[PDB]
């Protein structure tokens, strides 16, 4: 939603709860302009975690590979993995 | 895990990742993946955005686990394990 | 900064301005529990565009090569670039 | 308005691109971007702090703004739609 400052101001408690439970962003407007945004803490941290993933050197190309494994059901043995690591 | 308990499914890609890591780091990741992660896949990770929507990522120690929560197959699909820095 | 909801409600304009001027994030806490984040629109837009760059194949290495060009003063003629793609 | 400096990388980017996008990109770079570079683009974060990215059409323009010499350094030009 796009809500003017004073209206956000009057129902801040209500907008924060809505942002909390729907992850809808509230663009707070000042002078017909987008100044700040109410965003869910989970919403922001998932943007940031996506950034951390995407800046990892090989990550986007490997993820594409693992998704193709999923499509093929090319999964390895759990009991073999567990034996091989974890002492 | 109860009633329709989930299980781990490790792609070839992620096993290759585990093999590429130092044995130490690989061990803790496997411990994390089959215990904490399998039990709270929604809580111990964050959903990803943009090209990566549908996926999650959980952070711990020197590693990042990128996974999918496949509810139709009752699976935690491990797609890629990468090193943190 | 971490701020309870009532104080945000009181000086929200001051908080929005502050968030706008620096790019500080206010973590809003309702009843002793984190709920939402006040972020600058330009700040949010800045991390969403960075996502777009990092998602683009080869962008990360191409940018390093371009920075290296700047470091060496390895620039091309503007007149030639216009020529080859204008009229 | 600002001086423009086009890296060899960015010139090669233009060469790689479908001719129509390139011509549209160049027009953009020499006109509007050169007058309002702090506005048309958006600062980049994390490893890219210090850089700006502008987007329009199907092209994306990453650059640095050299205020101390009133100059725009074009670092990389990218195809917007491209993704893994
Ligand atoms: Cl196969």
């Amino acid at each position: 939603a796009v809500v003017p400052l004073g209206e956000v101001r009057n129902r801040l408690s209500e907008y924060v709860a809505e942002v909390e439970l729907t992850h809808e962003r509230i663009t707070i407007t000042r002078h017909g302009h987008p100044a700040a945004v109410l965003i869910s803490a989970d919403d922001l941290a998932s943007i940031e975690e996506t950034l951390e993933v995407l800046r990892t050197p090989g990550a986007s190309e490997a993820i594409r590979e693992g998704l193709a494994d999923v499509a093929a059901g090319r999964f390895v043995s759990n009991d073999e993995i567990r034996n091989r690591y974890t002492a | 895990s109860d009633d329709h308990p989930y299980h781990v499914a490790i792609t070839a890609t992620a096993a290759r990742d585990l093999q590429r890591l130092p044995e130490k780091i690989a061990a803790a990741c496997v411990e994390f993946v089959f215990g904490p992660l399998l039990n709270n896949p929604h809580r111990l990770g964050k959903p990803l955005r943009n090209d990566l929507e549908g996926l999650h990522s959980a952070r711990r120690g020197d590693y990042r686990v990128v996974y999918a929560i496949d509810d139709g197959h009752h699976r935690v699909e491990i797609i890629h394990i990468a090193r943190r820095s």
